[PDB]
């Protein structure tokens, strides 16, 4: 996909994650946890809602009948209406297919972006104390209790606190 | 040896296939349909002053055929017509039938108006046909009268009448010209002497000549009666000379004309109907039929079109 | 040290719709739907012909209102509310067809019928509705057929126009329908009249009907008009014993031109290509909400008050 | 949004900044100073100018009138005319709403993109001499005068000039 | 002195210009056309039971013009009509002309059904004209009879002919009213009595009156035969009251199935196959748009007012 | 462009590369080599195949004649048909232009993003064993022979195997 995050460097999604669209799976000395990112999940869902608002609706235009159901009409103007109707349908059928294809493209890519944008937020927070895994993970090079993990998720992580310790571990 | 935090996205075992600009088999976590395929076999009639006409054809209402007795007048916001509706008791048709019938179905109401005509003993205006059943006995069109000689064969007087329009808006007048099945049936009714029909107004003038000739029997009568119609504008005298409408009619505002075979529903609200019922969908497109009336979803030549409401689905 | 990247913003941020958001704040925007109208017709660089009170059909007939507009070349014709092209009352058969056929054209050019009549026949019949130079007259390109001797039945005559031109001509004619027998019989005859026009690509029988009808312009009687298009190197024949009102000249319609129907005034210091009842539409924009009824090179009609096109990034204030 | 540079990791834009769309604000010994970027601010507008050139135009097609303004034409064809005139208007209405929506969507994200593209162009120049703040700022770990700061803005800065110095300032 | 690895995209020297939302002159690797400007000057008729009428007009297939003899009946799925074809050999017209040809051009065949109309000893049923020459001598429309009195001057006898539809599908009956050139002519053929032709069925009814009047000669005839038509539903019968001036039908037509209806000057080709046609010929393209003609028939790409629309099929071309 | 890769930090394309759309050039001790990435090439080809399957077709709507080629049509209905047909081919021209304009913009950006994605893939492979040139190259700080360069393209490069060697050369 456009942003290389979803069906990209991240190998697959998580049937496990039921409390949100995007989230974290951590692993430290003291075990493992899993929390869903609210702000990004709400961002995607807001954006999709805005689509359904504009897409699921109809014009407030009154269409009287122009062709009788229960009787015959002049053959040559019968042919004119059939032709105009088939044309007007051919437009609407095409316009409809294009809209949905275009939107489906945008929706997939927008969702791929919100994921990447979260992954970037995290890279910057962790600064020099972590290195990129390749598969959408960060190998943190200091001890990271649940409070230190929860600090990375809630964007309240100061790198300098753990910086001296991490640079040591990294350079070996 | 070092600790890990991992970024990831949700996923489901049962993803939906949608179409992007590039992919036709693009699997996503969720998608909702945008084309209504399922209809309801009923006519939504809530907050709508509906007026089912059943056996009554809308032309019949103005003309006064016995089936249209209940629907002779009224005000509504919606008009419903039916298959094999009876317009003419005695056989015939209407010059610009569908154009007239349109204006009835565009109009939200009809108000009849007494013309105030009187006659002599020479012409018997009150001609009753056995084709039109009313209350066991014979009868005639409620708002019309027949032009015939008191004694068959006698020369039909050339009486002429005119109707004033003292109303704010337009007035719709209709009159019946008869085409006999032969010379033998013509001589009785109007006399051997050849004769013309004509009309006059500030805008409308037209000659009418009866077409006499044999033809197949329709509703027990080989003879044929055809009804002509014209608007008459306020403060204008309508004058026609012939060798017979007691009441004219008037259309009231506007309303939606349905033309369906489906039954009505007490507590149903919609704005979109067709020959097969009402389409009550919140969806923008629909493939039920291209013939529809009222605020409607645009017809599309597509069974299904799926709109993704979630990201790419990728299981383990 | 420290170096920061950043973007401009504003105070009075302007709102625009997107695929996802109905209220997105951006720095700059631009309207794509023209809502402001103009009630003046703009005819710079245009050989226009303002008819005014003259109705298009009257130009072929030659009514006293359309004296100036009998001939000419143009690229635009204009028509007013209540334009009168009829002295003697009644409509013309297939009116709207002929009407727009005229308004489609870019000029009328006349050719002479060349119709001589017998010593007994008087061409110069007149009426009281149709007035030219103060007093009574008739239509300028027709002649009312009537016998000199009041009472004597008008004789069966045969007249024939011939189309010499390489193009087609529009031969108009008329038929008088009296309401009375008394002035009918002595003008024409006590007989029942026949009037049988005939061409190579047209034919018809006409019967001057008599009927009781409310008077119009002091006249109880009415006249109606019939027309056809005689072909290059073809002739038309008129057979009649009274009732017919044959033409002195027949019309040729030339080139192409717009047809505008409006009650608006005319300004020549302004140019435009989109018109309607209200006036002119002089805008670069792609859409408009003034009228669905327009002519020329128009913006499309859209059921939207405003549509705003973003010309700048998201406005992020503080 | 899509690129996460505007209403993104960049907290807010600058109301003080005019004669530019994107640019810089450095802090150093000499003191605080602002400056604009040309290559980025022009690429943005030129892209928008391209859009205005295409959307702000009409068809040259000449339409006659099919309806009499001062006469009511035959009731059945005036119904056919009304039905198409209504149908067409719903199409042009749908087409306008969809055009401006998707173009607005793309305008907004294209800008975000040019802001991201610059931030990345600066980052790759600075190489191992600076570190990302997270608010769209680069901390520099070597003394940087207005000559040094201008060499960043002008895409002329040399990383190897202050590398040995900076690395030991980062390691501490 | 480090080992370096570089990533890059391909390019080409002679790259193509395409239009984007933001740029009217954007150089890309490769591009394809979406509008067609190319038309075969042939009508491609492979896997089609087609019928070229030549100078036979479809309407002439029903009345029975000499030119339409090899077109009186048949089946097809495609029907080609040519410019200046012939319906009326004797001069005359048809009311609802454009409606009747359009109805014929929608069909996939014509059957012919005998009316079995009989006439009195006084009536000459074999009326003929020089305007319809056939097999050397004078003739008349195959599917109609010119009824004139056999005793020049004698008033045409009152007659009543009626056709019943015995078939399951509707039939297309049509007839002519003759309109003579002079009162001398009228009286010679039908006599002095006032003429009235009355026609009636369950669904149709109308009266016609011959028109006497001078008018130019066409195929060297001042007289005219205008044609009327109507459908006669299954079971129902149509009846002709007439006293002279009726061109009676000897046969009625049944239209069968559906067909595509092309008006074109371009010649047949049974080797080539198409499903889009126009005046100019065939359009066998796979493209979504076209700028040849806004008048086409069959499954066609959509006419656009555009010479060319190039669709990028590769990346931006940034060349060395 | 949007993704800054093509006509961006990669300054120009290689007219020499005839075996794919994206690929690697390297310089080591054995000398020089060029090669294409098959996977990321197909990624871009297969999305263009998608656009063409969906854009190269016509509606299967059968249309009949409403205008006669060889005979005069009624003036009234013919003015209606002319206006209808005009209004329809205005819609379809406008849709055709907008369609390709949008798809052209996407094809380009799509192809940009597939360059950026390959850059970020190998960036993440190399980890701390290399540094961003800024011109879309990775200066490797460990001896990388032809089997080493092969391992980068094949995506089998074990970064830890040359990590110690590479961090010494990064710092000094
Ligand atoms: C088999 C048979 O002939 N039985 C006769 C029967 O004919 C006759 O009654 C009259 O029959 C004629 C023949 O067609 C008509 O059908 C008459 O029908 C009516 C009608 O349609 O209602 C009766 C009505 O009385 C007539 N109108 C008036 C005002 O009187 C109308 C009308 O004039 C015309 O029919 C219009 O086309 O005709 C029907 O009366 C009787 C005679 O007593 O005797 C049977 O045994
Ligand atoms: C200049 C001159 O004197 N010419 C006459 C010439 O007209 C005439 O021949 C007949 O002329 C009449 C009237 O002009 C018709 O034109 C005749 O044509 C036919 C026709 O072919 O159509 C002959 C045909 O046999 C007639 N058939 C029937 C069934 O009646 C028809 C038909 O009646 C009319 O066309 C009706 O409009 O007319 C034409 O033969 C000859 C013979 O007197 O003398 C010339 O000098
Ligand atoms: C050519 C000619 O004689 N014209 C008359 C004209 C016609 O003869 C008449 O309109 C045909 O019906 O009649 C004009 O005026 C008439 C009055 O003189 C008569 O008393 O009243 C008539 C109507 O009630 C009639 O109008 C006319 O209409 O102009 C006079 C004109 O010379
Ligand atoms: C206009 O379109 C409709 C359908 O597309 C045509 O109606 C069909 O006609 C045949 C027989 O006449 C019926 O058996 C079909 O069932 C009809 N279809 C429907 C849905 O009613 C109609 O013929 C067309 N009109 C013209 C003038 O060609
Ligand atoms: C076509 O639509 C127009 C506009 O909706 C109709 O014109 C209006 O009709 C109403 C109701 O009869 C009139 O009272 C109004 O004065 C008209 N309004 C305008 C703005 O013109 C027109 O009647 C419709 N025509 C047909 C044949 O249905
Ligand atoms: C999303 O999925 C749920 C459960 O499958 C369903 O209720 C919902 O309607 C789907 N789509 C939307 C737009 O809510
Ligand atoms: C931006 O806004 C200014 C004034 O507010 C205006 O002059 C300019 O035209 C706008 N830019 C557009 C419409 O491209
Ligand atoms: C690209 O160009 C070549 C030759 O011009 C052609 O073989 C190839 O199919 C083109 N791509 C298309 C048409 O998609
Ligand atoms: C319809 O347009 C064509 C060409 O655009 C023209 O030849 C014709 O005159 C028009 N039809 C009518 C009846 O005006
Ligand atoms: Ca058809
Ligand atoms: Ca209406």
């Amino acid at each position: 996909g456009l942003f290389g995050a979803i069906a990209g460097f991240i190998e697959n999604g998580w049937e496990g994650m039921v409390d949100g669209w995007y989230g974290f799976r951590h692993q430290n000395a003291q075990g493992t946890g899993q929390a869903a990112d609210y702000k990004s999940t709400q961002a995607a869902i807001d954006q999709i809602t805005g689509k359904l608002n504009r897409i699921i609706k109809k014009t407030n235009t009154e269409f009287e009948s122009i062709e009788s159901e229960f009787s015959e009409i002049d053959h040559q103007i019968g042919n004119v209406i059939n032709w105009t109707k088939d044309s007007i349908t051919d437009i609407w059928t095409y316009q409809a297919e294009l809209l949905v294809a275009m939107e489906n493209q945008h929706t997939i890519d927008m969702a791929d972006s919100e994921m990447l944008n979260l992954y970037e937020r995290v890279r910057k927070q962790l600064r020099q104390n972590a290195e990129e895994d390749g598969k959408g993970c960060f190998e943190i090079y200091h001890a990271c209790d649940d409070s230190c993990m929860e600090s990375i998720r809630n964007n309240t992580y100061d790198h300098s606190q753990y910086r001296e310790e991490a640079l040591l571990n990294r350079l070996n | 040896d070092p600790d890990k935090i991992c970024l990831g996205h949700h996923a489901v075992a049962n993803g939906t296939i949608v179409k992007t600009l590039t992919n036709e088999q693009e699997e996503v976590t969720n998608a909702t349909e945008t084309v209504e395929s399922t209809s309801l076999n009923r006519l939504c009639m809530k907050g709508r002053n509906h007026k089912d006409l059943g056996n009554c054809h809308p032309i019949g209402m103005l003309i006064g055929t016995p089936a249209c007795d209940l629907h002779l007048t009224g005000t509504w916001d919606t008009l419903i017509e039916r298959k094999n509706a009876i317009a003419y008791c005695y056989p015939g048709a209407t010059v610009n039938e569908e154009a007239l019938r349109q204006k009835i179905m565009e109009s939200g109401g009809i108000s009849k108006i007494n013309t105030g005509f009187t006659y002599g003993s020479s012409i018997n205006s009150a001609g009753t046909t056995k084709a039109c059943m009313r209350n066991g006995g014979n009868s005639f069109y409620a708002e019309l009268k027949w032009l015939v000689s008191k004694n068959k064969g006698q020369n039909f007087p050339q009486t002429t009448n005119t109707y004033r329009n003292a109303d704010t808006a337009e007035h719709l007048i209709m009159w019946g010209i008869h085409h006999p099945s032969s010379t033998q049936e013509k001589n009785d009714l109007y006399g051997t002497q050849s004769l013309s029909i004509s009309v006059g107004s500030s805008t409308y003038k037209n000659n009418f000549v009866p077409v006499v000739g044999a033809r197949p029997q329709v509703n027990g009568q080989s003879g044929r009666i055809d009804f002509h119609w014209t608007l008459v504008q306020p403060g204008d005298k309508i004058t026609f000379s012939h060798n017979a409408p007691s009441r004219v009619s008037k259309l009231i505002g506007r309303g939606l004309g349905i033309q369906s075979e489906a039954p009505i529903d007490n507590s149903c609200e919609s704005k979109c109907f067709w020959r097969g019922g009402s389409i009550n969908t919140r969806l923008p497109f629909q493939n039920l039929s291209p013939r529809t009336v009222g605020q409607c979803p645009k017809y599309v030549n597509k069974k299904s079109l799926m709109l993704a409401t979630g990201m790419r689905n990728v299981p383990e």
